[PDB]
């Protein structure tokens, strides 16, 4: 009863702390621990919602209890789920886990603009980046031109996450960087569901295989190929070519 | 759908 509870999400992140009398993750010393089991946001939570989490490192666990060291600076984070019109209350405050793992630079893919790259070598199944954005409906997205739908990502059957211009510029939005991954029919990453303590229910980019430092991260965009394909022209072209090599 | 990664 003076013990510690760990609750893992399927994505591998967890909440950890002493639960209250009702069995809720509520207290001043609750933590969210990212999937590396090392990076943590440690502080005040109410029923598992982050009110004020300070950046920390999980240094060891003893008898199941985590022991944290706070990182320098006064890096604090709070639950801040996007709405249909607001992407983030701190658009320029990077996610600390993501910022150690990826960076944005010119893509190696011809004519594809910027892309997402690994900062370090990592193994398979590694969460690399987070896909956050404004939350709009499939009806809104499907009713408008492809020119407006470059950055849209389906979250589930009710919600599409979008990063509307000009938040597609890293100088205007860099809280998450997952929208920067380019498409490949032979990708090294996939989208997966992710429950984030700041962003809420979103998607992440996870590696399929080991990746080297400075390797471009790509995902299969997964547009419907036989509703020709409902897709931008650059994708339709690439699809034909891909089918050829097959 | 005009979005990535929809389950069809
Ligand atoms: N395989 C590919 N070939 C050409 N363009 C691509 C591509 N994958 C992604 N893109 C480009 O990237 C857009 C999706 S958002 C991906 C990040 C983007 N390159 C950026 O600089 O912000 C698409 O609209 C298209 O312009
Ligand atoms: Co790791
Ligand atoms: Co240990
Ligand atoms: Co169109
Ligand atoms: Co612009
Ligand atoms: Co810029
Ligand atoms: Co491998
Ligand atoms: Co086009």
């Amino acid at each position: 009863r003076h013990g510690v509870c760990w609750i893992y999400y399927p994505d591998g992140g967890s909440l950890v702390g002493e639960v209250n009398e009702d069995g809720e993750m509520t207290g001043e010393k609750i933590a969210y621990v990212y999937p590396d089991e090392r990076t943590a946001l440690y502080g005040k939570f109410i029923d598992g919602e982050m009110i004020e989490g300070k950046l920390a490192t999980l240094m060891s666990t003893e008898e199941g209890r985590p022991h944290f060291e706070l990182m320098p600076g006064n890096s604090v984070y709070h639950f801040d789920k996007s709405t249909s019109s607001c992407i983030s209350t701190n658009a320029l405050l990077p996610d600390p886990y993501e910022s150690e793992r990826v960076y944005v630079a010119e893509s190696l893919i011809s004519s594809a603009g910027e892309g997402l790259f690994s900062k370090v070598a990592v193994g398979p199944n590694t969460v690399m980046s987070f896909a956050n954005g404004v939350r709009i409906t499939h009806q809104e997205v499907d009713s408008r031109d492809w020119a407006l739908n470059g950055n849209t990502l389906s979250l589930d059957e009710e919600t599409v996450i979008d990063v509307p211009e000009p938040y597609n510029h890293v100088s205007k939005y860099c809280a998450s960087l997952g929208h920067k991954a380019n498409h490949s029919f032979t990708p090294n990453c996939i989208y997966d569901m992710f429950v984030h303590p700041r962003f809420g229910p979103i998607k992440c980019i996870r590696t399929l295989r080991a990746v080297e430092a400075d390797e471009e991260l790509t995902v299969a965009y997964g547009y419907d190929h036989s509703p020709g394909p409902e897709a931008p022209e650059w994708y339709q072209v690439e699809l034909k070519a891909f089918q050829a090599t097959q | 759908s005009k979005s990535k990664d929809r389950k069809y």
